[PDB]
């Protein structure tokens, strides 16, 4: 927003969207792959836990 | 030189009238106002009106 | 009254004589200055223009004079007429051009100078014709090089002379 | 440039302004004419409105106008551009509260 | 721009004021849509609910709310705001009845919350009331209305009618579907308007969302429908 | 114009008329105001 | 006379159209063929107005396409008029057979093999009338030429870059090398 | 221009799923191949502006 609107004019502000339960969850399984872990991480007790 | 020398080459957009984007007052107005005047010494003087500026 | 009038300037600029391309923008300026004017005041005063355009060699001021919409927005057929006019305006083929001294006949039946417009056409296409029968070699027959142009001694010597 | 209030003060006096002329925004005619410059850039096959825009309040947006329109049917990854590219390069735009202050 | 902080009501250069135009998405805080449709001698008002909780009532939430005897009206935007708005509007019509003798056409009704606004508006330090109110009633000599009243006192009214959350969609549906001159037999109105809510949400949802508001005359009498009905009318639109 | 010759040419025409006063002669008239430099060259270039 | 635009009219101007006489009766021999079309085809700031002389116009219009039969009919029509018109009485004989010498020029100019009956046409039953007028021409000293009777030869010939560019220069270098030199004799004797 | 880290492809951070491919839209575009514009005839763009926490 800081741009003054004479250089306002980049065809589109893409965004980055907030990551939602769908999103929030992919990342958080990437964020998970390689641990010592078992299959026993409760996934939609993080998702739940999640804002 | 001042760097820029006219750049000597062939600058030149390569373009006519219209081809610019909608700016038939400035369009006409540029035109008629400098490519005539830019070279001539008479018809100005045909109403003796100056030599232009900028 | 003086969009007439500036048809006239242009007319006139090509009656008493400026320049095609003077006479041109001016029709370019008569194109675009049919801004609300009716049908039979717009069509007709495209036909004159597009025969005039047919007749210049050149439009040679597309993007603005038939990239306007202008030409596609007249109602009777006579600007369908005209369209297949401009058509010949982009072509202007001999294959095609002097074949339609009928299919430009109702198209000659609007023609505003009949001392210029094809005249100059065929004046150009002489020479254009003279660089096919020279093209191939420097010395030649005036028969046979004139065989294509299928007169031999009829105008070719005066022309070619004059040239 | 953006402006120029910030001038005029011995530029435009006797002497100076010698052949001055403005050139600021103009009247129409043109953006119809843009239309057929910028719509013609992109492919528009045979048959694409033109007016529908013309008059429709929605030359430096026709730039990202057909990058939006034209670079969509290239994620379409085809040529023949639609009329209805104009709008999808009439969405993505400065649309913020639409259409009329109300008042 | 501002520059000036548009802290109070007053006008800004070239030429606008921030305030009412700040008012104006008071309603999209709202989280909600509203359509209303006249085509012929009935007018409907369709609008759907967001309730997440189960503890929550279901009555209670009703946003239909029946001004007099034969005028109802719908709101959006914030809760409060609107509340106090249809008991201005109550008592406004009750001065009329009083006042005049018999029952308020819709038309003097708009234009005196209209006029509430405005001197809400004129006169510096209140809010200005930031919801939006949809009008029906049925007047004799001019069949059925719909009107609109703006926060801002610029009443106004017509055929098909949304205002909301997302309404230039809404009213980009009314003009692709306005414009066919078929005649709206009731059912052509009901039918419409849950799809075009169905068109510009896109939830093909129960008949326990939305709510209908309907008024026609064979009964002048403002009429909430019924979960069955909706269902019927639901289900009668499914193919 | 006549002021710039009594301020100017007091300097340089006749010194003989005001060394005889004896009192010392004027350097600067800033000949200012709205914007001047074609006729303050052209003036005293005669 | 190259103005055109500040002699419209004035109490010097007898008539515009006296003025357009005065031009063309100059122009049709300073102009040659590129100021020709550049003066009165491309001028058409005078056409405008010599729109009302057509007679002699026409001979020009014709003095491009090189028509030498309307040719001679306007060469006739127009030596009839100079002498009947002042300022000329004692001097319009060369005029018209100069337009005849430098338009046989370029109509020999053509090509070599070519005969003057076959522009005897052209000159009307131009074969003895040419036949002393080009014999007295080339005596004249004009327009390096061949041409016969039992012949009736026409040519394309007198390059100055054969010879005569470089003759001139002895020429000019001998006529002022002598001038010189007696000029430098004096100087001492 | 020198200090870029090599790292993984662009299937790591989620919630831009419709902007992997919006990216690569213009990201690809002209990368790949400028030559469709011979075609179509488009003058390319310079890039976009992004935003977000």
């Amino acid at each position: 927003d800081t741009l003054d609107p004479a250089l306002l004019r980049l065809d589109r502000k893409i965004h980055i969207d907030l990551p939602n339960e769908q999103a929030r969850l992919d990342i958080l399984k990437i964020h998970a792959g390689p641990i010592t872990k078992h299959g026993e991480i409760d996934y939609e007790a993080i998702v739940k836990l999640s804002d | 030189d001042s760097s820029i020398m006219m750049l000597t080459s062939d600058q030149k957009p390569d373009v006519m009238y219209a081809d610019i984007g909608g700016m038939d007052i400035q369009k006409q107005e540029v035109r008629e106002a400098v490519e005539l005047p830019l070279t001539h010494f008479e018809l100005y003087k045909q109403i003796g009106i100056d030599p232009p500026r900028g | 009254l003086q969009a007439t009038l500036d048809m006239q300037s242009g007319i006139i600029h090509a009656a008493e004589e400026k320049d095609w391309k003077t006479a041109y923008s001016y029709f370019y300026e008569a194109f675009e200055g049919y801004d609300s004017i009716d049908s039979p005041k717009a069509i007709t005063s495209l036909k004159y223009m597009l025969l005039c355009k047919i007749m210049l060699n050149t439009p040679e001021d597309v993007q603005a004079l038939v990239s306007g919409k202008l030409a596609l927005r007249y109602a009777g057929r006579q600007t369908e007429a005209l369209k297949c006019v401009a058509q010949a305006s982009k072509n202007r083929s001999l294959a095609d051009f002097e074949k339609a001294l009928t299919d430009y006949r109702a198209e000659l039946r609007d023609d505003p100078i009949i001392s210029t417009h094809l005249a100059k056409l065929y004046d150009n296409l002489l020479e254009q014709n003279l660089i096919r029968v020279i093209e191939p070699f420097s010395r030649v027959q005036i028969e046979h090089i004139s065989s294509l142009i299928k007169l031999s001694k009829a105008d070719v010597e005066r022309k070619l002379s004059q040239m | 440039t953006n402006r120029a209030d910030t001038l005029d003060p011995a530029l435009l006096r006797p002497g100076r302004l010698d052949r001055k002329i403005e050139f600021p925004l103009p009247d129409r005619r043109q953006k119809r004419l843009i239309f057929s410059t910028i719509t013609s850039k992109m492919n528009l096959s045979e048959e694409v409105d033109l007016e529908d825009y013309v008059a429709r309040p929605d030359g430096a947006d026709i730039n990202s106008i057909c990058q939006e329109s034209g670079m969509l049917a290239v994620r379409e990854n085809r040529y023949i551009v639609l009329a209805k590219d104009f709008e999808k390069a009439y969405k993505t735009v400065i649309k913020k509260d639409e259409q009329e202050h109300e008042f | 721009s501002a520059g000036f902080d548009r802290h109070i009501t007053i006008f800004s250069p070239e030429g606008r004021l921030y305030q009412v135009e700040y008012a104006f998405k008071a309603i999209n805080q709202g989280g909600l849509t509203s359509v209303a449709v006249r085509g012929k001698d009935c007018a409907v008002i369709v609008t759907q609910k967001k309730v997440p909780d189960k503890l929550l009532d279901s009555s209670t939430v009703t946003h239909l709310f029946k001004i007099t005897e034969n005028i109802g009206c719908v709101m959006t935007g914030m809760t409060a705001d609107s509340r106090s708005q249809v008991q201005r509007a109550r008592y406004e019509a009750a001065n009329w009845k009083y006042k005049y003798g018999y029952e308020i056409p819709v038309d003097m009704l708009c234009k005196r919350i209209a006029d509430i606004s405005q001197v809400y508006t004129q006169n510096a330090e209140m809010r200005p009331l930031g919801c939006c109110m949809i009008l029906i009633g049925i007047d004799e000599e001019q069949g059925p209305q719909v009107y609109k009243c703006d926060p801002a006192g610029y009443y106004c009214g017509f055929k098909a009618t949304a205002a909301g959350v997302k309404q230039t969609e809404s009213t980009s549906f009314l003009e692709k579907k306005v414009k066919k001159k078929f005649d709206w037999t009731f059912e052509q109105t009901v039918e419409t308007a849950i799809t075009c809510l169905s068109t510009v949400l896109s939830i093909d949802f129960k008949p326990s969302e939305i709510e209908v508001g309907v008024v026609t005359v064979e009964n002048p009498k403002f009429r909430i429908l019924t979960e069955a009905e909706i269902d019927a009318h639901l289900v009668a639109l499914a193919e | 114009i006549k002021e710039i010759k009594e301020v100017i040419e007091l300097p340089v025409k006749h010194p003989e008329l005001f060394e005889a006063l004896g009192i010392a002669q004027p350097k600067g008239v800033l000949l200012y105001g709205p914007p001047k430099t074609l006729l303050a060259r052209a003036v005293a270039h005669h | 006379f190259l103005d055109t635009v500040s002699t419209f009219t004035s109490y010097e101007l007898m008539d515009y159209k006296t003025f357009v006489t005065y031009t063309v009766y100059v122009s049709m021999i300073a102009l040659e063929r590129p100021d020709l079309r550049e003066k009165v085809i491309k001028g058409a700031e005078i056409l405008e107005v010599l729109h009302s002389l057509p007679a002699v116009r026409q001979y020009l219009f014709s003095l491009y396409e090189c028509r030498y039969s309307v040719f001679f009919q306007s060469l006739a029509v127009v030596e009839q008029e100079m002498k009947k018109d002042w300022l000329f009485a004692p001097h319009y004989r060369y005029y018209v057979r100069e337009m005849r010498i430098h338009a046989y020029s370029q109509l020999l100019e053509s090509y070599r093999s070519l005969t003057l009956g076959y522009m005897a046409e052209a000159f009307g039953v131009g074969v003895e009338f040419i036949d002393q007028e080009l014999s007295r021409f080339i005596a004249a000293g004009r327009l390096h030429c061949k041409i016969d009777k039992v012949n009736e030869i026409v040519e394309t010939n007198r390059p100055d870059s054969k010879n005569w560019q470089y003759q001139e220069t002895i020429k000019k270098g001998d006529l002022l090398l002598n001038r010189v030199q007696k000029l430098s004799r004096v100087i001492n004797m | 221009s020198h200090e870029d880290p090599g790292n993984v492809s662009y299937s790591e951070i989620g919630g831009l799923s419709e902007q992997i491919r919006e990216l690569r839209e213009v990201i690809e575009l002209p990368l790949t191949n400028p030559e469709l514009f011979q075609r179509v005839g488009i003058i390319p763009p310079k890039g976009c502006l992004l935003y977000g926490p």
